[PDB]
C-alpha cells in the first residue's frame, strides 16, 4: 500500500507537468470556441460584400437610387443577408449535434468510470480500469482515468491440466506455472506461487483426454493432519 | 497542336489543348460532348480530321510550413500534377512535393501530406518520409510458454 | 461498418465559369464564400482521416506473427496475410477489396494512410488477438498458447473449463469449418457489402448532380456565359451572370451542407467502429448482441477500402 499510493501521488502530480509543458494538449475543447468565433467573424464581414448591387450599405441606395429602382436592389440584399444567415445557422445546427453527441458520451462516461467501475479496456482509459477523477472545464469536461498496467513479465512454463491418482485437475482461478523440476499455481495478472492443493482445484473425469497434461502430484491439506 | 490555345472551330470559345484521338466518328457529327455537357473532341473543319479536346494542367497549391517561430522554408505541393510540365524533386501519389528532400527514416507523422508520406522539421530542412507506424515486435509465441507480470506501475491518463 | 468516405476538394472559378476571365474580377465582390467552403471540405478532410486512425491505430507496436503457425488445431490461414501475394492481405480481405469497386473543378484527395497500411494495422492486431489476448490491449504483452486463451473466453461466458479441454478438437474442427464457410456466404450474397457501396454511390450521387446542376439555364436564356456576353450588353447582362452565380454558389452550399450531415453521420458510426474495435477485438465483451448474435467469444477484424468488417 505504501508503493500504491506514491506510484498514485507521483502520476497525478506529473499530470500539471504535463498539460503546462504541452500547450496543445487542450487543444480539443478549444477548437469548439475558435470555429464558432470564427463563423461570428465570417457572418460579420459577410456585410462588407455588396451581394452584386451597386453597394454594401443599405442606406444610401435609399437616398440615391428611386424606389422604384431601390427596392430591387434592396431584395438582393435582404435575400443574400437572408441566406447568410440561414446557413449560419445551419452550420450551427449540425455544429451543436457533434457537441451534444460528444456530451451524451460525457454523460455516459461519468455514469460508468465515475460512479461504478468499467470492465471495457479503452473506455475509460487505456489499460485495466480501477477509478477515474473528473475535473471542472470552461466548456466541457476533464476526466483523470486511473488505469492499471502490468510490468516487469517474466516468462514461465505452464500446462492446460495436472494428472493425479488417474484423474485431472483444473483450477478454479488461475493456471499453473513453472520453473523446472517443480510446478505451482498462480494468478493471471500477478505473480504469486501457490502449493497446489485440492482448495483451488477440482477433479471431472480422467486424465488421458487433455492433450498435453503434465503429471505431478496434490498435496491434500486434509492428508497429513489426520494421518 | 498539343498546346494549350484558345479554340474557336465556328463558335464554341474556350481554352485547352488540341491531341490526335482513336475512335471512328460519324460523317454527320461535328462536336462531340463527353459526360455532364464537356465538350471532349472538335473535328477540323477543313481537313476532316478528329482531335480531342483536353483542358489545361489545373490543381490546388499546398503550402507545407513547419511555422514562423521556427524557420521560413517552405515547401509548395501541386495536388494531382505530374510536373514534368509546370530545389528537390519529390512525386507522391497526390503530387509532386518541390522543397523537400526524401529520407529513408521512417519518423512519426507530424504534417499529414497523403499517401503514406508525412513531413517534419530535421533540425535546418524540411524533409520527406514514410509514415513509421511503429516499432516491430515479435512475440514469442509458444504452446508451453506464459508470461505472468511480477509488478505493475499504475498510471493515469487524461481526457478532453 | 464504414468509416471514412471521399475527401474531396471543390474549386471557384472553374466550376461556375470553367476558366473565365469575367468570373476573377466579378467573384470578388461576393465576399469570402470561397474561403468559408474550403474550410469547410478541409474540415472534413482531417476529420475522415482522423476517423480511420482511430479505428485503425489503436495498438501502438506493430506485432508479428510467428512462422510456426499452430494454435491447437484451429486454422487461421484465411485471416492472416498472405506471404505470396504483394499486397499482404488475407483471403478474405482480397474477397472483400474486389467484391467492392469505386474536371470542372472537382478533384479528388487520397487518404493519409494507405490501404497497405491499414492491411499492416490489420495484421499487426490479428497477431495481438491470437498470441495475447486481453493483454495487449491494456498494456504489454504476454505471450499464451490458443488453447488456454480460449479458456479465458470460456470461463468469462460462465462455463467452466473443463468443457473446452475434454472437447477441443471438436471446438476446433467446428469453427475451421465455420470459417470456411463465411467467404463460402459472402461472395454468394449479392447484397452483403451494400452498406460500403451506398456510402460509394450516395457520394458519387451527389457530385454527378453537382456537375449536371451547372447544365441548367437557372431562369437566364442559356446556361453558358459565353453566349451570354455576347448576345446583350454588359450591362444587360450583368443581371444575368448575377443570376447564374447565386445559382450555382447555392448549388455548391447546398452540396457542402447535405456533405457536412453524412461526414458527421459516419464519423458517429466510426466512433461507434471504434469501440466495437476496442471491446471485441482488443477484449472480451460482455454485452447481449454487441460483438454478434449471442454470448460474446471473441472477434477477428477485417480490412477494408472505406470500412471495417469484423468477424464477431
Ligand atoms: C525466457 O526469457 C528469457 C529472458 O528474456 C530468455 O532468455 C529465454 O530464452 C526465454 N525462454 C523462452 C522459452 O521463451
Ligand atoms: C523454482 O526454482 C527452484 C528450482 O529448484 C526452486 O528452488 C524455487 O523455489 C522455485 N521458485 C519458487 C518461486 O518457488
Ligand atoms: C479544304 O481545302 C483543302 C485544301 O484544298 C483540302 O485539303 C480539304 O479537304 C478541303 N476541305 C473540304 C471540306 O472541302
Ligand atoms: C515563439 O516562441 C516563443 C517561445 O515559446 C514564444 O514566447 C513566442 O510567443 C512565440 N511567438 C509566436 C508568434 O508564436
Ligand atoms: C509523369 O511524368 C514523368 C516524366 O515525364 C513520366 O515518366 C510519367 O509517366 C508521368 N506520369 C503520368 C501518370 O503521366
Ligand atoms: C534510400 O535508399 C536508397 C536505396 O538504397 C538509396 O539509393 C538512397 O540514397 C537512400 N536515401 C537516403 C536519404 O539515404
Ligand atoms: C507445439 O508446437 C510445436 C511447434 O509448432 C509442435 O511441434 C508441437 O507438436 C506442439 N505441441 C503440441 C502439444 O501441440
Ligand atoms: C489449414 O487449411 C489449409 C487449407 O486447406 C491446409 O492446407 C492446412 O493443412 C490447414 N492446417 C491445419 C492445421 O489444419
Amino acid at each position: 500500500q505504501k508503493l500504491i499510493a506514491n506510484q498514485f501521488n507521483s502520476a497525478i502530480g506529473k499530470i500539471q507537468d504535463s498539460l503546462s509543458s504541452t500547450a496543445s494538449a487542450l487543444g480539443k475543447l478549444q477548437d469548439v470556441v475558435n470555429h464558432n468565433a470564427q463563423a461570428l467573424n465570417t457572418l460579420v464581414k459577410q456585410l462588407s460584400s455588396k451581394f452584386g448591387a451597386i453597394s454594401s450599405v443599405l442606406n444610401d441606395i435609399f437616398s440615391r437610387l428611386d424606389p422604384p429602382e431601390a427596392e430591387v436592389q434592396i431584395d438582393r440584399l435582404i435575400t443574400g443577408r437572408l441566406q447568410s444567415l440561414q446557413t449560419y445557422v445551419t452550420q450551427q445546427l449540425i455544429r451543436a449535434a457533434e457537441i451534444r453527441a460528444s456530451a451524451n458520451l460525457a454523460a455516459t462516461k461519468m455514469s460508468e468510470c465515475v460512479l461504478g467501475q468499467s470492465k471495457r479496456v479503452d473506455f475509460c482509459g487505456k489499460g485495466y480500469h480501477l477509478m477515474s477523477f473528473p475535473q471542472s472545464a470552461p466548456h466541457g469536461v476533464v476526466f483523470l482515468h486511473v488505469t492499471y498496467v502490468p510490468a516487469q513479465e517474466k516468462n514461465f512454463t505452464t500446462a492446460p491440466a495436472i494428472c493425479h491418482d488417474g484423474k485431472a485437475h483444473f483450477p478454479r482461478e488461475g493456471v499453473f506455472v513453472s520453473n523446472g523440476t517443480h510446478w505451482f499455481v498462480t494468478q493471471r495478472n500477478f505473480y504469486e506461487p501457490q502449493i497446489i492443493t485440492t482448495d483451488n482445484t477440482f477433479v471431472s473425469g480422467n486424465c488421458d483426454v487433455v492433450i498435453g497434461i503434465v503429471n505431478n502430484t496434490v498435496y491434500d491439506p486434509l492428508q497429513p493432519e489426520l494421518d | 497542336k498539343n498546346k494549350c490555345v484558345n479554340f474557336n472551330f465556328n463558335g464554341l470559345k474556350g481554352t485547352g489543348v488540341l491531341t490526335e484521338s482513336n475512335k471512328k466518328f460519324l460523317p454527320f457529327q461535328q462536336f462531340g460532348r463527353d459526360i455532364a455537357d464537356t465538350t471532349d473532341a472538335v473535328r477540323d473543319p477543313q481537313t476532316l480530321e478528329i482531335l480531342d479536346i483536353t483542358p489545361c494542367s489545373f490543381g490546388g497549391v499546398s503550402v507545407i510550413t513547419p511555422g514562423t517561430n521556427t524557420s521560413n522554408q517552405v515547401a509548395v505541393l501541386y495536388q494531382g500534377v505530374n510536373c514534368t510540365e509546370v530545389s528537390n524533386v519529390f512525386q507522391t501519389r497526390a503530387g509532386c512535393l518541390i522543397g523537400a528532400e526524401y529520407v529513408n527514416n521512417s519518423y512519426e507523422c507530424d504534417i499529414p501530406i497523403g499517401a503514406g508520406i508525412c513531413a517534419s522539421y530535421q533540425t535546418q530542412s524540411i524533409i520527406a518520409y514514410t509514415m513509421s507506424l511503429g516499432a516491430e515486435n515479435s512475440v514469442a509465441y509458444s504452446n508451453n510458454s506464459i508470461a505472468i507480470p511480477t509488478n505493475f506501475t499504475i498510471s493515469v491518463t487524461t481526457e478532453i | 461498418l464504414p468509416v471514412s468516405m471521399t475527401k474531396t476538394s471543390v474549386d471557384c472559378t472553374m466550376y461556375i465559369c470553367g476558366d473565365s476571365t469575367e468570373c476573377s474580377n466579378l467573384l470578388l465582390q461576393y465576399g469570402s464564400f470561397c474561403t468559408q467552403l474550403k474550410r469547410a471540405l478541409t474540415g472534413i478532410a482531417v476529420e475522415q482521416d482522423k476517423n480511420t486512425q482511430e479505428v485503425f491505430a489503436q495498438v501502438k507496436q506493430i506485432y508479428k506473427t510467428p512462422p510456426i503457425k499452430y494454435f491447437g488445431g484451429f486454422n487461421f490461414s484465411q485471416i492472416l496475410p498472405d506471404p505470396s501475394k504483394p499486397s499482404k492481405r488475407s483471403f478474405i480481405e482480397d474477397l472483400l477489396f474486389n467484391k467492392v469497386t469505386l474536371f470542372k473543378g472537382l478533384t479528388v484527395l487520397p487518404p493519409l494512410l494507405t490501404d497497405e497500411m491499414i492491411a499492416q494495422y490489420t495484421s499487426a492486431l490479428l497477431a495481438g488477438t491470437i498470441t495475447s489476448g486481453w493483454t495487449f490491449g491494456a498494456g504489454a504483452a504476454l505471450q499464451i498458447p490458443f488453447a488456454m486463451q480460449m479458456a479465458y473466453r470460456f470461463n468469462g461466458i460462465g462455463v467452466t473449463q473443463n468443457v473446452l479441454y475434454e472437447n477441443q478438437k471438436l471446438i476446433a474442427n467446428q469453427f475451421n469449418s465455420a470459417i470456411g464457410k463465411i467467404q463460402d456466404s459472402l461472395s454468394s450474397t449479392a447484397s452483403a457489402l451494400g452498406k460500403l457501396q451506398d456510402v460509394v454511390n450516395h457520394n458519387a450521387q451527389a457530385l454527378n448532380t453537382l456537375v449536371k446542376q451547372l447544365s441548367s439555364k437557372f431562369g437566364a436564356i442559356s446556361s453558358v456565359l459565353n453566349d451570354i456576353f455576347s448576345r446583350l450588353d454588359p450591362p444587360e447582362a450583368e443581371v444575368q451572370i448575377d443570376r447564374l452565380i447565386t445559382g450555382r454558389l447555392q448549388s455548391l452550399q447546398t452540396y457542402v451542407t447535405q456533405q457536412l450531415i453524412r461526414a458527421a453521420e459516419i464519423r458517429a458510426s466510426a466512433n461507434l467502429a471504434a469501440t466495437k474495435m476496442s471491446e471485441c477485438v482488443l477484449g472480451q465483451s460482455k454485452r447481449v448482441d454487441f460483438c454478434g448474435k449471442g454470448y460474446h467469444l471473441m472477434s477477428f477484424p477485417q480490412s477494408a477500402p472505406h470500412g471495417v468488417v469484423f468477424l464477431h
